[PDB]
Order: structure tokens, then C-alpha cells, then sequence
């Protein structure tokens, strides 16, 4: 009844990261030590409002 | 002549029947000692491996967590 509303794909095709898992392992274990200023806030954030498609930004 | 008959020089020196069945003195309750013992050994090191198991299991999950974003 309902019809969804899906962003442009322009919204979308933002960046890369294209490493192995084996890289991005230990490489994450760095970043997510000095990164995760603004991830944990984005955990916060689709997990407080949960809509992907909503804070995709 | 003389007789070629067998028997010898008298007695073929002794000789020895009787039952022999010896020698395991490693065996008094002592053997459970040992062998309780090596248990003892076991549980002690092996404790220490899953402690270390266990630091490298939450190592693993922090590689994982860090990722998700």
C-alpha cells in the first residue's frame, strides 16, 4: 500500500576502500585504536533511528 | 676293549626346575603416584594453553568489533 522511497543512486557511489580482509584485519585494529570518532557516533546513529538509507551520510 | 657306553664324568653339573617369576618393585601404591602425578601435570600446563587461547579468542573479537563500522 505503501510506497518506499529509495535514494538517488547519485546518493550513493560515495568513496572506496578495497583491501583484503587480511590487511583490513590488523590495519583495522590500528584505526579502530586512533579512528572510530565519528563511526561509533554513526553506530549510534543507525542504530538509534534504524534505517539504513537514512544516515547513509 | 673297553664299553662306549654313554654316562659321563658323574653329574652333568646341577641343574635348576624350580619356578623363578620376579622383580617388579615399581608397584606399590606408589604407581598411582606417578600416574596421578602426570595428571597433575597435565591440568597445569594446559590450564596456562586455554588461558593464552582465551587472550588471543578476545584479540581476535576486538579485530572483528574494530571492523564492523
Amino acid at each position: 500500500p505503501g510506497i518506499v522511497e529509495l535514494p538517488s543512486l547519485e546518493d550513493l557511489k560515495v568513496q572506496e576502500v578495497k583491501v583484503s580482509s587480511s590487511v583490513l584485519k590488523a590495519a583495522a585494529h590500528h584505526y579502530g585504536a586512533q579512528c572510530d570518532k565519528p563511526n561509533k557516533e554513526f553506530m549510534l546513529c543507525r542504530w538509534e533511528e534504524k534505517d539504513p538509507r537514512r544516515c547513509l551520510e | 676293549k673297553v664299553k662306549q657306553d654313554m654316562p659321563p664324568v658323574g653329574g652333568y653339573g646341577p641343574i635348576d626346575y624350580k619356578r623363578n617369576l620376579p622383580r617388579r618393585g615399581l608397584s606399590g601404591y606408589s604407581m598411582f603416584a606417578v600416574g596421578i602425578g602426570a595428571l597433575l601435570f597435565g591440568y597445569w600446563s594446559m590450564m596456562r594453553w586455554n588461558r593464552e587461547r582465551r587472550r588471543l579468542q578476545i584479540e581476535d573479537f576486538e579485530a572483528r568489533i574494530a571492523l564492523m563500522p
